[PDB]
DNA sequence: AAAAAAAAA
């Protein structure tokens, strides 16, 4: 609210009120002349149509890891935005906001303490989104001449494989496989509705000290949809969404069975033999674009998982052996391997 | 103001109470069923009366039956007055002044929980569901008596409501009730009160949605009549309960979204809003799921059939033939089961030593020779019997177990099948794959008829007076005639001595 | 405003009596709806009107009423309902059924569907359309409409109307004979109430392209809209927008500067055939076509398809008193290497069957602690939910150990009991089981018998009705045929007709066996008994068990259940014995 | 004051116990011990409570038991030979015998 | 939210 209006029950003018504080109090009696008479004429009521409103949104901003002095924990800062600038920023980007730094009373908490201590917040005025733009490959002349240059370049896939990770030496087959993975296989169904998935599921086997993790980091960085996960370490990454018990009201917003950006994503995992039974069962649920249908409280908001699987792991002995090779494999069930 | 409609319905009520005059059978010319009921209350000192809705239905058609059913709360005191009038007309000494209660039964239809709507508030109704929780039988204030402290006058018969209400005036002319009153506990009259919870059955509920829950309040003689887990049918009147917290009280004062139907503008509420919630009031509950004492239950068939069975000469020859007619063959198993079902005498020594008075029977055979049929038949015939598998999925297993909430002060025990089978027959199937804990608890539960436990600060000695019947399969599948019982079975020697027949 | 009161009513009445959808037909460029619908209401007795905006938009005078409806919903709807109340009497010229009923409209398709991600404050008190998924419902909330007071001193009652929820309490009884101010007391249970219900709604997942989280918008319904939606339902609604202040502290009169938003709706939408049956039922080769219709893409595997269809048909159930109930369910197990597409058949049967739950390797009832509300609720499991249907189990080998015994309880008795938290009760399941299993290792070696490879208890396997084995072995011809068939797919099927036919067979048809088939059954039992011994006294394995007898009787009865017959014939018993002995003939180990 | 549950040997199987509150006046302090099954003879009385009325929405009253005699009944279930609060107490004549 | 003790698998 910016200006709050009350209807006066046909008693002439409708009394208005203006409040700028975060706490608001209503009226009880009005200054209408017949209402100002020695007996009341109708109880004043708040009218939603006549009053004026304004969009409100609040966020917080974190310090960058570069600017934090050693041995310290990054701090936060609330920010308020009103007007047409609403919805001009999204979580997970680097920005530089310009605005007014204003105090906010601590009396909202209502503890009768902090006689002079008060909270502070910033009011947004102008923002530069900064960072980078994916642009959804929007067609433009410059990139048209760029793809003309690529066409004139002739055979391209070997060059692209050479250009991914020059830091790691050789290993052309894995780079070619990654390039073929980045495009995707046959998709968009067949006749009668039989399911076919265009994502390719490739697993990398090797001993420690081969820089398969480095190549995985490179492909994750270069792919906008790449995500890296691992066995535990963080709990809100598998079999659960990121909105669990998040809101201040503890509204318990939840989708049920879902993964991290499982739709058209590139899941990358190191130590694919490490994770517990829960994440392994999650992968067994995601096999072949299968939807995630794990329910806990009557929810069935299944996430349409269609993702490529990138798995890097080693045999638990950490080295290859001259004996039968399936004895090493991945120390994982053969159904997943097939 | 004289509510003549209430007076008229009360007059009709007492009329068909006094002169219903229905006939039951040919020999029953005139019964006067309610007069006989009043005679029963005379000779047994009862307080509740039972009225069939169908017997009420044909009296004045819908001019009386519907008039009572729809506005039940409106006309309840008039019916109470009529009942008191007729009782004190026919039995004044019965009044020695007492809370008479009326329970209507046999309603035409029953409603589901999902069909409960606000337009039926104050109307007689019948509902059904699964009871999942009860509460302690707490006394309830019904008619309070008060003393005006500064003048010690007596004001009584103060009807109560959903809050504890004090009087508002003092009849003494010199006094003007400026001070409040002191409740006279020994002069007030209390009544029983118990709150139960019900939910929709698995039959009605569609899809994977959550069941709908309702709260039912009992009163009077219908306490402890709905045990948890039982599917029951309730008959009563729809009511609504507000939030007493917003209401004035001597004491100190999904959900976060609000948007409740709040009402404000009263004197006592001040600036507070009043909300409401649907609750059900019940008055009738039913469930759909010494030799001289026996001789006292006298009837023509009771005398004739029992005398014929006693005076016969080939009862035993016939008796074993009447056990489990479905199964084919196995005469000795039938005789053994009959002998188990009769049971043995239980005696105690002069110094407190107990002697076991039960028969334990085991059945061994190769697969598919109709061994589970006897178990199922004895479960379906013997009262207080329980069917159980040898391997139990629950932590209780066979005897008992202790469960406690994580950082919770429960420290309670859960009852195993042997505990539930008290004074009955326990029918365990597939005896072979029991585990060590049960395998060593059983031969204490069998011979000594008790179970003792001491874990995590709680100790108890539970009663396990049971008659066990078990089945098993020989090791290797088929009984090898070359070897003996010990060679084929994998049971321990002490367990075999426990059993009485094989 | 004071404009729509006078002329809009007359204009819309004129276009009510003069509308024809030929105008909409011409606009489309590929009849009196209102009067015929009102006459249908008159002959039906209901009170309900549907009203599309596009047809309302097709007329030039009405589009002004369209825009005024957008701006002022409540007044337009009220005057429209009053107009229809008058129109009933204007058209009938029994006047008795009209004075009891009211009239309401259900406008829809006013505008394009908008999402929770774009809701400006400029759209307050305007009509919008929403699509979403229902998350949770609430019990009916009584709403105050009429107060009932009583002068306790003189026992005099009066009825007081309310408005906007706020009630003006009378400070004195109207009876001047007593005229006391403080003698007025409210009666809670003698008033009149309305049934309000709050619905929680979430946005459809199609509005979130970049892995963000969905948002939830509260909903409100009245009267006929109560309980019209349940959990997981996909609906579209039409209603106005609203805002409301927050009380914050209930002790004071302070109000927050932010208003909660909620939507009040008036509209919801979701997202003699027996003659045709007997025409099909008279066809001679209906069995083969019906068996092959279930799995259109699966190549060969005819016998397993026949068995699955027959078990979908199901046997009979009887509960004679002196002997007890007999099982009517059929349970089948599938085994083979993970190269058979055996999960596709599971999905096929799951979606074809009327009732059924598809799970994996918890399945039964357990007491749960309710999440949003701090209460205790009893919840039933997957097996209980499949009463009368087919319960589908996948990955049966990794079944743990605690749950398996539960199955050992649910097949032999078909009644599961629970004793926890003071609750002792028994629940009915009466469900059919169809499961799939995988051998241990990369392949199923034919030399080893079945028991070792599957790793299942011998009794649990023994108590199944049937068992099917699939062995994919490398040959030129079969591999060529599969390659051709799969490539052709890569480059005669009925409809839900199947479902209603199955229902009719289940509940109208109760066939019985005749005396003639008894001789054949006894002969078959003897025949499989005679094979079980040979010219040596080695006491060969007893392969002819009574489980085989129940298998053939149930299968023969289920065959007679198919084709809508009433008494069995020989063909049923030969089919049953051949079907069982085909599986038995493939049950042999490396010896013999 | 102490909390009194139901003895597991007399509760119906599979059900839940019931709790009451017992008040011990002078000369009865520390007579009872935790975990020990007892039998108390006392007086039944009722008193008003505010929160209890608030939660149930009906005029319900709390109940307590003030003890007047306590008899320990742990282990020795044989209680027919003689009467009294204790069976291990002797009179002067029994000492003489 | 995080540490530490107990019964059952
Ligand atoms: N062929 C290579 N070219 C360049 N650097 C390499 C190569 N192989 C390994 N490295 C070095 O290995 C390091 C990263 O490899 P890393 O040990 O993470 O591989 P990994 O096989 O995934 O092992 P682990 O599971 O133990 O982490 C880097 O320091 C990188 O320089
Ligand atoms: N009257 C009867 N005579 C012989 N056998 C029967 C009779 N009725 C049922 N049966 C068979 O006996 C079996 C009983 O199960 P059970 O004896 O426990 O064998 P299993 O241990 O294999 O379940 C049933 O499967 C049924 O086929
Ligand atoms: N005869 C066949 N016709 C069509 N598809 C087949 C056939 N055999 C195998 N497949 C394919 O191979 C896969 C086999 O997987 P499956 O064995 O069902 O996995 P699971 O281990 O879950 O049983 C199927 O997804 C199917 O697409
Ligand atoms: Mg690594
Ligand atoms: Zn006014
Ligand atoms: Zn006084
Ligand atoms: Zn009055």
């Amino acid at each position: 609210v910016e200006v709050i209006a009350y209807t006066c029950d046909q008693c002439g003018y409708e009394v208005f009120q203006e409040v700028n504080s975060r706490t608001f109090t209503p009226l009880s009696e009005c200054t209408s002349e017949e209402c100002s008479q020695n007996q009341t004429k109708g109880q004043l009521f708040m009218s939603t149509r006549a009053s004026k409103f304004s969009a409100f949104q609040e966020c917080k901003i974190q310090e960058l890891s570069q600017q934090v002095p050693v041995g310290h924990i990054p701090r936060s800062l609330n920010i308020h935005v009103n007007g047409t600038l609403v919805r001009s920023l999204s979580p997970g980007d680097i920005v530089d906001v310009t605005g007014i730094f204003l105090p906010a009373p601590y009396t909202g908490f209502k503890a009768l303490k902090a006689g002079l201590l008060t909270e502070t917040y910033l009011e947004a005025q102008f923002v530069r989104q900064h960072k980078k733009k994916f642009a959804s490959f929007s067609l433009t002349s410059d990139v048209e001449e760029r793809v003309m240059e690529l066409i004139t370049s002739g055979d391209v896939y070997n060059r692209l494989a050479k250009s991914i990770a020059p830091e790691i030496y050789g290993n052309l087959d894995v780079k070619k496989a990654l390039l073929l993975l980045l495009v995707g296989g046959v998709d968009k169904r067949v006749g009668d509705g039989m399911k076919i998935r265009g994502d390719i599921n490739v697993c990398l086997m090797g001993d420690p000290g081969v820089a398969k993790s480095q190549l995985l980091k490179a492909i994750c960085k270069i792919s906008p949809r790449g995500v890296y996960t691992t066995g535990k370490g963080s709990s809100g990454v598998g079999l659960t969404a990121a909105v669990m018990k998040d809101p201040v009201t503890d509204e318990m917003i939840l989708e049920g069975g879902a993964l991290v950006l499982a739709d058209n994503g590139i899941c990358c995992i190191d130590e694919f033999d490490k994770m517990d039974e829960s994440d392994r069962t999650a992968i067994h649920e995601v096999m072949e674009q299968q939807t995630i249908s794990i329910s806990k409280a009557g929810i069935n908001t299944t996430l349409n998982a269609r993702t490529s699987i990138l798995a890097a792991a080693n045999p638990l002995y950490g080295r290859y052996n001259p004996r039968l090779s399936p004895l090493d494999n991945i120390n994982l069930p053969a159904a997943l391997l097939s | 103001v004289d509510d003549v409609t209430g007076e008229k319905v009360r007059e009709a009520f007492e009329q068909f109470l006094e002169d219903f005059s229905v006939q039951s059978t040919d020999t029953g010319e005139v019964e006067k069923v309610y007069r006989a009921q009043i005679e029963f209350m005379k000779i047994y000192d009862l307080n509740t009366i039972y009225i069939d809705y169908q017997h009420l239905s044909m009296r004045e058609n819908g001019a009386l039956a519907m008039a009572i059913s729809e506005q039940y709360y409106r006309f309840l005191p008039f019916l109470q007055k009529g009942l008191r009038r007729v009782v004190r007309k026919y039995a004044p000494e019965l009044l020695n002044e007492r809370v008479f209660q009326i329970s209507f039964f046999n309603l035409p239809t029953v409603h589901r929980i999902r069909d409960i709507r606000s337009e039926k508030i104050g109307s007689l109704l019948s509902i059904s569901g699964t009871v999942t929780r009860t509460s302690e039988v707490r006394p309830e204030l019904y008619k309070a008596s008060f003393t005006c402290d500064m003048c010690r006058a007596i004001v009584d018969n103060v009807e109560q409501s959903f809050k504890y209400t004090e009087p508002t005036f003092c009849p003494n002319p010199s006094c003007e009730n400026r001070a409040f009153w002191t409740l006279n506990v020994t002069r007030s009259r209390f009544l029983d009160w118990q709150k139960v919870r019900i939910q929709e059955n698995a039959n009605e509920i569609p899809t994977g949605s959550m069941p709908r829950t309702l709260d039912v309040i009992l009163r009077g003689d219908s306490v402890e009549r709905a045990k948890p887990g039982d599917r029951c049918k309730f008959t009563g009147v729809e009511i609504v309960v507000p939030d007493v917290t917003q209401l004035g009280l001597p004491g100190v004062k999904k959900t976060t979204e609000g948007l409740n139907s709040g009402v404000t503008g009263l004197r006592s509420l001040g600036v507070r809003d009043l909300t409401y919630k649907i609750s059900f009031l019940a008055c009738h509950v039913i469930s759909i799921g010494d030799q001289e004492v026996f001789l006292n239950s006298l009837s023509s068939d009771e005398i004739n059939e029992l005398k014929e069975m006693v005076k016969d000469e080939h009862i035993y020859d016939k008796l074993v033939r009447s056990i489990a007619p479905a199964v084919f063959g196995h005469e000795a198993v039938k005789k053994g089961i009959l002998l188990q079902m009769l049971g043995g005498v239980h005696k105690s020594t002069v110094e407190g030593i107990k002697l076991r008075g039960d028969i334990n029977i085991c059945v061994v055979g190769d697969p598919s020779t109709s061994k589970s049929q006897f178990l199922k038949y004895v479960v379906g015939f013997a009262p207080r019997s329980v069917y159980t598998s040898g391997k139990a999925s629950s932590a209780a297993g066979l005897t008992a177990a202790v469960v406690r909430d994580e950082e919770g002060g429960d420290y309670t025990i859960e009852a195993g099948a042997l505990m539930l089978a008290d004074n009955g027959i326990c029918c365990i199937d597939e005896f072979d794959k029991m585990d060590i804990s049960d395998q060593v608890a059983i031969h204490e539960a069998m011979e000594q008829q008790t179970i003792s436990i001491a874990k995590a600060g709680i100790h108890a000695t539970l009663n396990a007076r049971t008659s066990i019947l078990a089945a098993a399969n020989p090791v290797g599948g088929r009984y090898n005639r070359k070897l003996s019982l010990r060679g084929n079975l994998n049971m321990t020697a002490p367990i075999m001595s426990r059993f009485d027949l094989f | 405003t004071n404009v729509s009161i006078q002329e809009c009513t007359t204009n819309f009445r004129n276009f009510l009596m003069s509308f024809k959808y030929k105008f909409r037909k011409i606009l489309d460029e590929r009849e009196l709806y209102y009067i015929k619908q009102l006459n249908e209401m008159r002959e039906l007795g209901t009170s309900n009107l549907n009203l599309d905006a596009r047809n309302l938009l097709a007329y030039k005078q009405t589009e002004d009423l369209y825009h005024q409806l957008l701006n002022y919903p409540q007044e337009v709807i009220s005057i429209m309902d009053q107009t229809i109340k008058d129109c009933m009497v204007s058209l009938i010229v029994d006047l008795d059924e009209i004075e009891t009923k009211f009239y309401k409209v259900r406008p829809y398709n006013v505008g394009s569907c908008k999402g929770m991600r774009e809701l400006n404050p400029n759209d307050i008190d305007k009509l919008i359309n929403l699509k979403g998924l229902v998350l949770r419902s609430t019990p009916v909330i009584p709403d105050m409409k009429v107060a009932f007071f009583k002068c306790n001193v003189c026992d005099h009652t009066m009825a007081v109307e309310i408005d906007r929820g706020v009630i003006q309490e009378p400070a004195r009884c109207e009876r001047i004979d007593c005229n006391e101010p403080n003698s007025m007391s409210l009666i809670h249970n003698r008033c009149s109430f309305a049934d309000k219900q709050v619905i929680k709604l979430q946005e459809t997942p199609d509005f979130v392209p970049d892995g963000q989280t969905p948002h939830s918008i509260s909903l409100c319904v009245y009267d006929e809209l109560v309980d019209s939606c349940r959990a997981g339902d996909r609906i579209e609604v039409t209603g106005t927008f609203r805002s409301i202040p927050i009380r914050a502290n209930s002790r004071q009169r302070v109000l927050k500067s932010l208003y909660k938003t909620y939507v009040d709706v008036v509209h919801v939408k979701k997202v003699q055939d027996l003659a045709k049956i007997r025409e099909v039922a008279a066809r001679e080769d209906l069995y083969s076509l019906l068996a092959r219709s279930i799995a259109p893409s699966i190549y060969e595997l005819e016998d397993v398809k026949k068995g699955i269809l027959l078990q979908l048909f199901g046997g009979t159930n009887k509960t004679f008193t002196k002997g007890g109930r007999y099982r009517g369910d059929i349970n089948i197990l599938l085994c083979g290497d993970p190269s058979t597409s055996k999960s596709q058949i599971l999905q096929y049967v799951h979606k074809i069957t009327p009732r059924g739950v598809y799970t994996s390797g918890g399945l039964t009832a357990y007491i749960t602690r309710d999440v949003d509300t701090k209460q205790l609720v009893l919840e039933s499991g997957a097996l209980v939910l499949s009463d009368g249907g087919v319960c589908c189990i996948d990955e049966f080998d990794k079944m743990s150990d605690s749950t398996r015994s539960v199955l050992h309880e649910v097949m032999e008795q078909q009644t599961i009991s629970i004793a926890k938290a003071g609750i002792i009760t028994t629940l009915n399941a009466r469900s059919s089981i169809l499961a799939s299993a995988n051998p241990i290792g990369s392949r199923y070696n034919p030399n080893l018998p079945v028991t070792e490879n599957i790793d299942l208890p011998p009794p649990l396997l023994s108590r199944f009705d049937l068992v099917y084995l699939v062995l994919d072995k490398v040959d030129e011809k079969n591999d060529r045929e599969l390659a051709k068939h799969l490539t052709n797919l890569y480059l005669v099927l009925p409809v839900e007709f199947l479902t209603m036919y199955i229902s009719y067979a289940k509940e109208h048809i109760h066939p019985i066996i005749t005396e003639a088939a008894k001789t054949e059954l006894v002969r078959a039992y003897v025949g499989m008994r005679k094979m079980g011994d040979d010219s040596r006294s080695d006491e060969k394995r007893i392969t002819a068990t009574t489980r085989q007898l129940e298998s053939m009787i149930r299968l023969a009865e289920a065959h007679a259940k198919m084709k809508l017959k009433n008494v069995v014939e020989l063909e049923d018993v030969q089919e049953a014995v051949r079907l069982i002995r085909s599986a038995i003939k493939d049950y042999a180990t490396d010896p013999k | 004051r102490v909390t009194l549950q139901e003895a597991p040997g007399t509760v119906p199987p599979g059900r839940l116990p019931r709790h009451r509150e017992v008040i011990l006046l002078a000369d009865l302090v520390d007579v009872s011990k935790p975990g020990e099954e007892v039998e108390v003879t006392g007086i039944y009385k009722n008193n008003y409570d505010g929160n209890l009325n608030a939660k149930n929405g009906f005029p319900v009253f709390a109940t307590i038991i003030e003890a007047n005699s306590i008899k320990r009944r742990e282990g020795n279930t044989a209680n027919e030979g003689e009467e009294g609060l204790d069976v291990f107490s002797w009179t002067e004549e029994e000492e003489r015998e």
